[PDB]
């Protein structure tokens, strides 16, 4: 059985997924945030929504923002890089 | 670099594995040689065993003759034999038509030694692993003995041998030379100085051998041979016919 | 042998099938039998036709599986 | 000592009309009075409505012909089997005459 | 180890060669099914042609090397250009030298060659293609199956790509009787056609899949491509 | 270092599947070819005030009707650029006429071979294979216009449309329902701007996109920034309006 | 590792106690050896063997014992 | 045989060699270019923290590549003299030949292309340095910037700076600078090139080197005295905005 | 032990390099072949491996000329013995250019033996895995020889090679002892047959088709020519008759 390497349309579904029970204010599409991956794994994925929240509980927020997503893909990766 | 011993360079200890290698396990190829002096001849015996009844014994050789004059004894495997002698065979005549002259056995050493060297510093060649003892009746020098040893060291001999009954050979040669107060034996013909040999031989390795298990290179001035099979036992009779 | 103990539309044909399985073991052409059962199981099937088992062939029995076909 | 070079006569004729276009020529081949051949085409189709004549001296026709047929040949492999032009063979030519002139 | 035979091509391993060779012979099973089939006066090639999507254009898997010769290739495609710009150099320069078109037989030990001073070259590789070679050259009707390590054969019928297998059990029924048909290409050319599609098993065929291309005693290389396959079937 | 010469057990070289890595991290590079030409155009990216952001772009000329946008490393598709130049310049010497893109193609995956140490078969000169993957737009009088994606490994498939880059998984599924048989020039450049700006997390400006256009009254043409920024502004605006 | 003349005495001893047609040329079978101390020898004597339980007999012909040596010798040193 | 691989993928489609040469480039010394609309400045660290130097010998950052275009690095001088020299060669090559004073866009093609060839080819490593090249092309009084990586790549920016804390120096030079309006006077530009400069070297009015460029070949290196006066002025600004 | 399976360019302990080892391995891997030197001349026999009838007959023979009284049989792989002869073929061209005679027996035993021996002094080439068996008739007698992978090779009175060896030695061994050397060159023929069945037991999971040539002074002249139509067909007949299944 895979758990190595999903799809775009994949990616996107994980993400949509993990930030349901988040409050999030509006103007994500997934498909944005599954384009910054150019290979993922199951563990980057549950690390990008996380990741995400935490840019906002700092600035001390509930919801859950375009920026925010797009914040945590481009730490997550490059860390696994190398 | 690499390793010591998947390539070609220096060990720890600043030994080098491959030469003390290629000392030890090319003698044990069920060979055994030894070469002495005559007065006017050099004799080689060596052992030379073929194991099929199938396997003509004509072309196996290991005493070689590389000009008219000169021969060389390999001790270690034809595939190295031939790397050596077409070098050798090369060498000799080459020698001939450049410088005019014959080719002694202590040149040939020499050059073969230092090409050998630089076979041992190439990390994508190996030295061979052969010991050749090359001999003729040289008129520049009398009967001699010159071998090379693969390490690109090399040294000319009275009388030498190889293979583990080394000790028993010299042993038996040295005391009789003490004795004598030569390290050449007299006499003409070349019959009794393969008698001569064969006395020292027999002692020796403490065994006789049949015609087709020895074979036996003669070296005279200006030419060098091999004696035939019945020739060979012809020799071992002859002593027995004193006996 | 294994299509004694099993279910079978009496039609699949061993020599056929096993031109088509490349370098596979006896292990092997068991778990094929276990894979045709599982396009079976998702067709509402209760036997296996020769296609059932061309199917089982293509998943995975995790040593050797013959369904190689690609490059483009 | 030594230059190959002469003459072998013959005659050719290329005219360009509305449509069409002919190129006649003679069958005979001499060197000096003596006949090598009394029939031997001396118009050749290279291919692709392109006949062609190295009229003059032989040794240099068989020879230019040779290496420009090689080039028939290598221009539709490498292109996928597209014709060769009238200018473009002559193109081709010119590169080849202008590579011996040593 | 596997990792430690694998890395240079140049080392002999227990098994009497190198591991890399094997999967060489591996990736022409993944590359497209050609079938080989011939009767004593005619040789018929029959191959599937692949793309990778609708607005893709196919890729064409008949490389014609000369107008009474070409070959199919299986397996890795960059090597198999590399290999027929040789064949075409090989038979040029035969045709220049000899007057020779060059025989299937005679490119088969040149191209043999080639392939085991590329196996003897340590940064050099295998191949990493089959190839099915057809001709009809004045030895008669001909199929070579050549293989990227150097082993080169000479068959009346024979398959590599997907389900070599597959097609061989058909051919070798079949076989006695197509054969000594000699003098009609067309049934030859059918029977190619009824083979291919029953190998098939997770693929099925089609009018511009197919591609069909025969050389003969009175077919000089000839391509029946995307339409013209129909009459075939 | 890394194999050179070392397959998968399936069959398919280390190498090769590294070269495919570089590829995936681009900006995405999407060709149409409709009936009247062929449209290439490319995400260029980043705008910054300490920038020149419309003195770079991805879309370079090869000939006169040819033209290449690139994904993947842009420092490797210079090498490609310079062989490829050198090759076309000296066939239309030769026969007076334009090169087929397919035959480009294949004259620089020749050379897209060497790497690592030599080969027997080939003298190998570089050190890894091409970052890089093409898509290859052009016109020729005997197949009209065409587009082709050149992979570094070998391959060269045509293509009525591909798109490459990191964001070609959704822009090639997009192509398929907006790509017909009846496309043309001028609708085809139109939808390239809605791709782009669907995909893009930005205002979709002509200093993060440029536009190429084929016609054969002018070869490889280059829609300019002046032009590229109008067909922006007329966007934008009936865009927002269908909301 | 043996002489000849040890493999010969070896043999001897091992198909003396061993029921057998025809008398058996030792001297072959040191041979078709080049250096099989006893346990070797006695492996070569069983594979003989083997052919006479199929051919149904209690005694062997030298021809069992020539093929015999020689199987035992590929399969091994 | 030398011509076999020295540098090799990643199997993150990077190059490991090229990540590597950017690293040198960092842990060095800093240089910056801001540009005008009738100059660019060059502003070059000379850090001379030891008194036991003799400067006129101690190796310059400043090379012409020609007489109207100037070269500024920051890396290993070893590596940049081997360039350097190439890329003069490519100026004299184009003047011989063309009959034509040379273009900024080519001469940048050239430096880029020997980088880049020596990532690609085999038994060579790509240089440790990177560079600012800029100056005018014939005719023409719009400033010219262009930076190149030892990975081979090359861009256009309208102010650029490199080495160790690049990320300080854009920061601050971003709250400085609009396309729309940006300097005309070169006293201004200058004060801005040296406060950004100032903030890295620490203390530095000798150690910093300017040098201004106006349209072909007015190439003029401002000195120590006029630098110095600039740095007081600085200090007198930093009590009008406190 | 190690840096020598890997490697020829350093010397192994043992005197003997393990990749050599493996060397000679893939030769008794491959098919039997044999030869056969007799009171004028040699024959050559192999054993065709038939596994499908879908291979085509005398195009696939293993036997390949040198010169024109050199006709060489090998056991191993196929492309390596192959390459090994087209070797020998260009030595053979040169040699009769420049002698203007015919090239030996012995030198090509030393052509091979040079090509395989320097691919065994370097580990930047691999050497052969076939051991290739040829002869001949010359102006210096009629010569059997056998070259084996490490560049060791001898002339031999009889030579097998192969999967099917010891019994090839076994049915050679008795005839050869019986004969003076292997008597008539039609004699040779029939013997050749019997050792080819005899050598076919240690096979049995494919079906064979004989194949013999020859190169005979009285009987050929000095030509190496197959032996093909009655004297092959009375050559099954004999081995069939005396060996029984």
């Amino acid at each position: 059985v895979e758990f190595s390497l999903p799809d775009l349309e994949g990616r996107a579904n994980i993400f949509r997924i993990h930030s349901k029970s988040m409050s999030v204010e509006r103007g994500i599409r997934w498909e944005l945030i599954s384009r910054l991956c150019p290979n993922s794994t199951g563990a980057e994925l549950r690390s990008v929504c996380t990741e995400a929240g935490m840019f906002a509980i700092r600035a001390r927020r509930k919801v859950a923002t375009e920026k925010d997503f797009l914040k945590a893909v481009d730490k997550v990766i490059s860390g696994y890089k190398k | 670099a690499g390793y010591d011993r998947h390539i070609t360079i220096f060990s720890p200890e600043g030994r080098l594995y491959q030469v003390e290698y290629a000392f030890k396990a090319t003698n044990q190829t069920n060979i055994n040689s030894l070469a002495v002096r005559g007065k006017d001849c050099t004799v080689v015996i060596s052992q030379k065993k073929v194991p099929d009844k199938l396997l003509d014994p004509t072309t196996v050789s290991y005493i070689f003759c590389i000009s008219r004059t000169i021969g060389m004894v390999v001790n270690g495997p034809i595939p190295d034999a031939r790397n050596a002698a077409l070098r050798a065979k090369a060498e000799a005549a080459e020698f001939r038509y450049k410088y005019g002259y014959d080719m002694p056995c202590d040149v040939l050493a020499k050059r073969m030694a230092n090409l050998s060297q630089i076979y041992t510093q190439r990390a994508y060649m190996r030295p061979l692993g052969v010991i050749l003892t090359f001999v003729s009746v040289d008129e520049e020098l009398g009967p001699s003995i010159y071998k090379t040893d693969p390490a690109g060291y090399y040294v000319g001999y009275k009388a030498t041998a190889t293979g583990p009954k080394q000790q028993e050979i010299t042993t038996n040669l040295e005391n009789h030379f003490k004795k004598s107060k030569i390290d050449h034996i007299n006499e003409e013909s070349w019959e009794k100085v393969v008698e001569f040999a064969i006395t020292h031989m027999i002692d020796a390795l403490g065994t006789e051998f049949s015609k087709n298990d020895l074979e036996v290179g003669v070296a005279t001035k200006d030419k060098f041979f091999t004696l035939s099979a019945e020739n060979i036992e012809e020799r071992l009779v002859a002593i027995a016919e004193q006996d | 042998i294994h299509s004694r103990k099993m279910t079978t539309d009496d039609d699949i044909n061993w020599q056929e099938l096993a031109r088509s399985t490349d370098e596979f073991n006896g292990a092997q052409l068991k778990a094929v039998t276990v894979e045709a059962g599982m396009i079976a199981l998702r067709n509402g099937q209760s036997s296996v036709k020769h296609e059932d088992f061309v199917e089982g062939i293509s998943e995975v029995q995790a040593r050797k599986s013959k369904s190689v076909s690609f490059y483009a | 000592q030594f230059n190959p070079y002469g003459d072998n006569g013959g005659t050719i004729l290329g005219i360009a009309g509305e449509d069409f276009a002919v190129l006649a020529g003679d069958t005979r081949n001499i060197t000096d009075y003596s006949i090598n051949s009394r029939y031997e085409p001396k118009v050749f189709d290279c291919g692709d409505n392109i006949v062609m004549s190295a009229n003059g001296f032989a040794a240099d026709g068989d020879a230019l012909v040779k290496r420009f047929k090689n080039s028939v040949k290598w221009y539709h492999f490498d292109h996928n089997d597209k014709k060769l032009s009238i200018n473009s063979a002559a193109r081709n030519i010119q590169h080849l005459l202008y590579g011996k002139r040593f | 180890f596997r990792n430690n035979y694998d890395g240079d091509t140049v080392t002999f391993s227990p098994t009497g060669r190198l591991f890399q060779v094997e999967y060489a012979l591996e990736a022409i099973k993944q590359g497209s099914v050609t079938v080989g089939l011939r009767s004593n006066t005619h040789a018929v090639l029959v191959a599937l042609k692949r793309n990778a999507d609708e607005l893709s254009s196919y890729q064409k898997k008949i490389i014609k090397c000369d107008e009474h010769m070409g070959l199919s290739l299986a397996g890795l495609a960059p090597d198999a250009r590399v290999l027929s710009n040789y064949l075409r150099q090989q038979c040029n320069y035969s045709s220049l030298v000899f007057n020779r078109k060059l025989a299937v037989e005679r490119a088969g030990h040149l191209l043999c060659d080639k392939a085991q001073k590329n196996t003897q070259s340590y940064g050099g590789r295998p191949y990493g293609v089959g190839l099915l070679i057809i001709g009809y050259d004045k030895s008669g009707a001909h199929l070579l199956e050549f293989q990227p390590s150097g082993n080169v054969t000479e068959l009346y019928g024979t398959a590599i790509g997907a389900r070599s297998q597959g097609a061989k059990t058909y051919l070798e029924r079949t076989l006695d009787t197509f054969i000594k048909i000699d003098g009609n290409p067309d049934e030859l050319i059918k029977a190619g056609v009824e083979a291919i599609s029953q190998s098939l098993r997770d693929e099925s065929l089609t009018v511009d899949n197919l591609s069909i291309a025969i050389v003969g005693k009175d077919t000089p290389f000839t391509i029946y491509d995307g339409e013209a396959v129909a009459k075939y079937i | 270092d890394r194999g050179v010469s070392t397959f998968s057990p399936e069959g398919r070289l280390f190498q090769v599947e590294y070269s495919l890595e570089a590829i995936k991290l681009g900006s995405t590079a999407i060709g149409i070819a409709t009936k009247e030409g062929v449209v290439l155009g490319v995400e260029k990216r980043a705008t910054s005030p300490l920038l020149e952001s419309d003195s770079i772009e991805k879309i370079v000329e090869i000939d006169r009707h040819i033209g290449c946008a690139m994904s993947g490393l842009t420092a490797d598709a210079r090498s490609m650029i310079e062989h490829a130049r050198t090759a076309a310049v000296t066939h239309n010497l030769y026969y007076d006429e334009d090169i087929n893109v397919e035959s480009l193609t294949q004259s620089v995956c020749d050379l897209a071979l060497r790497f690592g140490e030599g080969a027997s078969g080939e003298e190998r000169l570089m050190s890894r294979p091409f970052g890089v993957a093409l898509l290859i737009a052009g016109h020729d009088a005997d197949d009209g216009y065409q587009l082709f994606h050149a992979e570094p490994s070998g391959t060269f498939y045509r293509y009525n449309a591909k798109a490459i880059g990191s964001g070609s998984e959704g822009a090639q599924a997009e192509l398929l329902n907006e790509w017909h048989s009846s496309l043309t020039l001028k609708e085809a450049e139109l939808l390239v701007l809605k791709i782009l700006k669907q995909v893009m997390e930005e205002k979709l400006d002509e200093n993060n996109a440029q536009l190429s256009c084929i016609t054969k009254q002018d070869g490889f043409k280059i829609y300019d920034n002046e032009k590229t920024a109008e067909l922006i502004k007329e966007l934008k605006e009936k865009e927002a309006a269908e909301s | 590792l043996p002489n000849e003349a040890g493999r010969l005495e070896i043999f001897k001893i091992h198909t003396a106690k061993v029921k057998k047609t025809g008398e058996f040329d030792f001297e072959a079978a040191v041979k078709m050896s080049d250096g099989f101390n006893g346990a070797d020898i006695r492996n070569c004597a069983t594979e003989a063997g083997f052919f006479a339980i199929r051919d149904d007999r209690d005694h062997i012909n030298p021809d069992d014992l020539m093929k015999a040596v020689r199987k035992v010798a590929e399969v091994k040193k | 045989g030398y011509d076999r691989a020295l540098s090799i993928f990643s199997p993150d489609g990077h190059i490991f060699q090229v990540e590597y040469a950017l690293e040198a480039v960092k842990r060095g010394t800093c240089a910056v270019g801001v540009k005008g609309k009738n100059c660019v400045v060059l502003g070059c660290e000379r850090r001379s923290t030891l008194k036991l130097q003799d400067t006129r010998i101690t190796p310059s950052k400043v090379s012409k590549i020609d007489s109207h275009v100037v070269l500024s690095f920051s890396g290993l001088n070893a590596d940049s003299r081997i360039l350097i020299e190439k890329a003069r060669v490519e100026a004299q090559s184009h003047r011989l030949t063309l009959e034509d004073p040379v273009t900024v866009e080519y001469l940048t093609r050239y430096v880029a292309g020997v980088q880049q060839r020596y990532t690609q080819s085999g038994g060579v490593r790509p240089f440790g340095v990177s560079t600012l090249i800029a100056g005018f092309d014939p005719r023409d009084d719009e400033p010219k910037l262009y930076q190149t990586e030892p990975s081979g790549i090359y861009s256009s920016w309208s102010a650029q700076t490199i080495g160790r804390n690049s990320k300080t120096v854009r920061e601050f030079l971003e709250k400085n600078y609009d396309r729309k309006e940006p300097p005309a006077t070169v006293e201004e530009c200058v004060k801005l090139t040296v406060r950004s400069l100032l903030e890295v070297v620490q203390t530095g009015a000798k150690n910093i080197e300017i040098t201004v460029v106006k349209p072909d070949s007015d190439i003029v290196a401002l000195s120590s005295e006029e630098i110095n006066q600039y740095v007081t002025q600085i200090e007198q600004e930093k009590q009008e905005q406190q | 032990g190690t840096g020598y399976d890997l490697s020829n360019s350093v010397f192994s302990p043992d005197g003997r390099n393990f990749q050599v080892e493996y060397a000679v391995k893939a030769v008794e891997n491959g098919t039997t072949s044999i030869g056969i030197k007799c009171n004028d001349g040699v024959v050559f026999a192999v054993e065709k491996l038939i596994t499908s009838k879908l291979l085509v007959p005398q195009k696939n023979v293993k036997i390949q000329v040198v010169d024109r009284h050199i006709g060489c049989v090998y056991s191993g792989l196929i492309p390596d013995g192959r390459h090994l002869v087209n070797r020998g073929r260009e030595e053979a061209a040169s040699f009769k250019k420049l002698y203007k005679t015919p090239i030996p027996i012995p030198a090509f035993a030393d052509r091979l033996g040079q090509y395989v021996q320097a691919h065994t002094l370097y580990n930047s080439v691999r050497p052969f895995g076939v051991s290739t068996i040829f002869g001949g008739v010359d102006k210096n007698g009629a010569h059997l020889y056998m070259l084996e992978p490490s560049g060791s090779y001898w002339g031999y009175k009889g030579a097998a090679t192969g999967k099917g060896r010891q019994s090839a030695k076994a049915e050679l061994e008795k005839l050869v002892d019986h004969h003076p050397e292997g008597l008539s060159a039609r004699e040779a023929v029939k013997q050749a047959a019997k050792i080819i069945y005899l050598a076919h037991e240690d096979n049995k999971e494919k079906d064979f088709e004989l194949e013999i040539s020859w190169c005979s002074l009285s009987e050929t002249n000095g030509l190496h020519k197959f032996v093909k139509g009655d004297l092959l067909q009375e050559a099954i007949d004999f081995a069939q008759k005396e060996i029984n299944g």
